[PDB]
């Protein structure tokens, strides 16, 4: 038979299943909407572990229960009563003999001491992959710090001890390969003479691997807190968003330097290299899987300033047009080839963010809070299981570090670029767009000629790689 | 066979903007949504008896990518062009998406629609007559929506459609 | 893209946790930070065919000793780790492998032998005894090092072509 339990009158998480309380979607159950009591028991439930169920919850609860109010619930949880002496106990004890407890000592081994590890990994996984709750709540901490420091009972000793040292650790707070990273390359600009860095005097295999780091390491450091909620597209997103939004205008940027070195250079020739140089960058971004990398290139290549440039791009030879045709073809049908190509490939690489916001935004705004059923709200769950999946994909990508070397100048001169300067959006792409008119301009007007402004060689040195002993 | 018309839904984010498509393509009576389901965005629907199919692009989350803008509009046939109207700077983004749709179509008569969402209860600051002049100074039609009971979310599609064919 | 589950099982403190963020992160842990249970996805190329690993890092202590079949019910392959300086460990393997046998109710489940902390120059259970032991389970051993890296993708993988050929 099934294990008894407490009266749900002195323990609400013995309430029977119902539809008024829980509901599933059609070998572990999933979990369609419930009341919190009901998510919470089966976030710690005595018969399987629901590891993606923690991670699930945990990323999403704060918008049906408050970070003080989940904390009371899971200590509410882990403070079981242990039942009363059974008959044949009894017995024993009346006679002078040492009862069985056959009933209790089976409670306690299948019931007591897996829900209470499984609170514990709640609040291990609460404070190691969700410690801003408690940076943003010092009270909240000092809870969690009692309450785990006041467990008594040696069956949990060692998972109490060790998250009292893991909150700790938290309070204050290396990589290694299979191989060494290749050698960083040279091409015009020395190691050392930052000045002269630029589009054509950087190596193009050189100018990707940079930006790929750079692009990595910001894909890398957004935390889903700044996802949940759709909190980057609304008032307090500079406080919510700050990783995300430094990600993308990187991206903004980068795109804008490209569009603004293609249009300055007003020199028919001279902005063809520039442009094939662009696209050999793209070449290397793709050998990457710098998804990210690959549609700067395309969106600049797709502005309104460039793609007007068909004098330049006759110019342009036939197989790099193919590699420009490929990676726009990514993009094309609600970028079903990019999610197909994501989806094939080995890591590392830096996925497109875009597409993971617009898809997190429109499932919350397009799913219900609540579901009504039997007169009783019940959390719906599933969307939330539905952001979290986005969330999950995302963090998946974060894991894979990429073999390449650091070069610190070559990193800070794009980490400082400004393509911009001090003017506004409006003002510098109306610029952008006048250069445009100014060096093709629209039929029948003639097509002018302009002087060099390059004194170095414009010949690409290519971007397949060289080796030296 | 029938026609596929590519309409883009363009206009500030952070204001409800992403509710036109959803309440459109969505089981019009059950209230769900999963965007990562292939044809999320695609709606066969008969339009003064002709029947065609919409390919509806909405990039809403993505406004920060403002250099992608050029991208996603150079795709679209029509425009719907959104604002809410309870948040005047939307209103006031119009005219720059529309000149920003203009130059990339290299044209002065692109087929859109004025949009104005009423996306929750907060008091609306744009009134429908400053909406209707400045889409009559346009040319343009007009439309409103409600985020929440789906009202003129089908007038506001339709009648782009109306737009494109009537080119 | 084929889905496959993988379970880690051992003793506690052989490197269960230590090998899977190795694997996972390409970083070591130098914490010994008991789990209860964990859960790390992973999308890899193996054999030219792109695969989504899905590994879930189990509690070595004896304490959590009765809750291990409802994660051996899940599992498609088992990662089998002992530690080489530490005997009583490698006599724990035979434990796991005869409770994942009564749970899947099967004397062909996909398992691998791993004989973790392969950098430490005091070993005393000897490669001959493991590869013994894996003959008699009719799988492979694989030697490996949290800290280094060696072995570390050989012995995941060797069990996804374990699971894929099953
Ligand atoms: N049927 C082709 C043949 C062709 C001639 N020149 C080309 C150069 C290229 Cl690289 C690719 C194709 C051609 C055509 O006439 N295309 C016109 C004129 C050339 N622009 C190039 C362009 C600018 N920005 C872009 C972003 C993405 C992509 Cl895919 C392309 C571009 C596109 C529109
Ligand atoms: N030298 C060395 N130390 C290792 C290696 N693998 C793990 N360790 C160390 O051994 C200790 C225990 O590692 P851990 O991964 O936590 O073991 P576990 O098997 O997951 N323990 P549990 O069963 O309690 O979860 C840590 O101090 C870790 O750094 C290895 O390959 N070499
Ligand atoms: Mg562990
Ligand atoms: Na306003």
């Amino acid at each position: 038979g099934q294990m008894r339990l407490p009266s749900a009158d002195v323990y609400r998480f013995a309430e029977p299943d119902s539809e008024e309380n829980i509901i599933f979607e059609e070998g572990i159950p999933i979990i369609k909407a419930g009341t919190v009591i009901k998510l919470i028991e089966r976030l710690t439930y005595h018969m399987y572990a629901d590891p993606n169920f923690v991670r699930t919850f945990l990323t999403t609860y704060r918008s049906f229960c408050k970070p003080q109010e989940l904390l009371s619930l899971i200590i509410e949880r882990f403070e079981i009563p242990e039942p009363e002496p059974t008959e044949a106990d009894r017995i024993a004890i009346e006679n002078g003999d040492q009862p069985l407890s056959a009933e209790l000592k089976r409670f306690r081994k299948e019931y007591i001491q897996p829900v209470q590890l499984r609170v514990l990994n709640v609040c291990r996984h609460w404070v190691e992959h969700h410690f801003y709750d408690f940076e943003r709540d010092a009270y909240l901490l000092q809870r969690m710090e009692e309450f785990i420091g006041t467990v008594r009972g040696k069956a949990m000793k060692k998972w109490v001890e060790s998250i009292t040292k893991i909150i700790q650790r938290k309070k204050i707070a290396n990589i290694t390969f299979q191989s060494s990273p290749p050698t960083v390359e040279w091409h015009i600009s020395r190691p050392g003479h930052i000045e002269t860095f630029d589009l054509l005097t950087l190596h193009p295999i050189e100018i990707a691997r940079q930006l790929t780091l750079l692009e990595s390491d910001l894909y890398r450091a957004v935390q889903p807190s700044e996802l949940v909620g759709s909190v980057w597209t609304k008032e307090d997103k500079e406080i919510n968003s700050p990783n995300l939004l430094k990600m993308i205008r990187h991206t903004t940027n980068l795109t804008l330097w490209f569009e603004k070195c293609i249009v300055e250079t007003e020199n028919l020739e001279e902005r063809v290299a520039v442009v094939s140089r662009i696209i050999e960058i793209l070449q290397v971004f793709q050998e990457l899987n710098n998804f990210n990398g690959v549609l700067e290139v395309v969106s600049a290549m797709n502005s309104s300033p460039v793609y007007r440039l068909d004098h330049t791009f006759e110019q342009i030879p036939s197989r790099q047009k193919k590699i420009l045709e490929e990676a726009h073809e990514l993009s094309e049908d609600h970028y079903k080839k990019y999610l197909a190509k994501l989806r094939s490939i080995n890591p590392p690489c830096v996925p497109f963010f875009g597409i993971y916001l617009t898809n997190i935004l429109k499932t919350e705004e397009g799913n219900p809070e609540v579901l009504k059923r039997h007169g009783k709200e019940l959390i719906n769950f599933s969307k939330r299981r539905k952001v979290a999946e986005i969330t999950g994909e995302i963090q998946q990508y974060q894991n894979q570090p990429y073999c390449l070397r650091v070069e610190s100048d070559i990193k800070r001169f794009f980490e400082n670029l400004n393509p911009m300067g001090n003017s506004m959006e409006k003002e510098f792409t109306d610029y952008l767009f006048n250069k445009s008119l100014e060096i093709e301009p629209r039929n029948p007007k003639p097509l002018p000629r302009f002087p060099k402004k390059y004194s170095y060689p414009l010949k690409s040195p290519g971007v397949r790689p060289s080796n030296p002993r | 066979g029938m026609t596929e018309y590519k309409l883009v839904v363009v206009g500030a984010g952070g204001v409800g903007k992403s509710a036109l498509t959803i309440q459109l393509i969505q089981n019009h009576f059950v209230d769900e949504y999963d965007p990562t389901i292939e044809d999320s965005y695609r709606k066969q629907v008969v339009i003064d008896g002709e029947t065609c199919l919409l390919d509806i692009l909405d990039t809403a989350g993505q406004e920060e990518y403002s250099a992608m803008r050029d991208q996603y509009m150079r795709t679209g046939e029509g425009f719907l062009c959104v604002f809410a109207i309870n948040n005047t700077k939307s209103f006031e983004d119009i005219h720059q998406y529309r000149e920003q749709i203009k130059r990339v179509k290299d044209s002065d008569d692109v087929p859109m629609v004025l949009v104005g969402n009423k996306c929750d209860l907060a008091a609306r600051t744009v009134e429908s007559r400053q909406a209707q002049d400045l889409a009559r100074s346009y040319g343009i039609p007009y439309i409103e929506t409600s985020a929440k009971t789906r009202q003129g979310v089908e007038d506001a599609f339709y009648t782009l459609v109306r737009e494109i064919r009537q080119h």
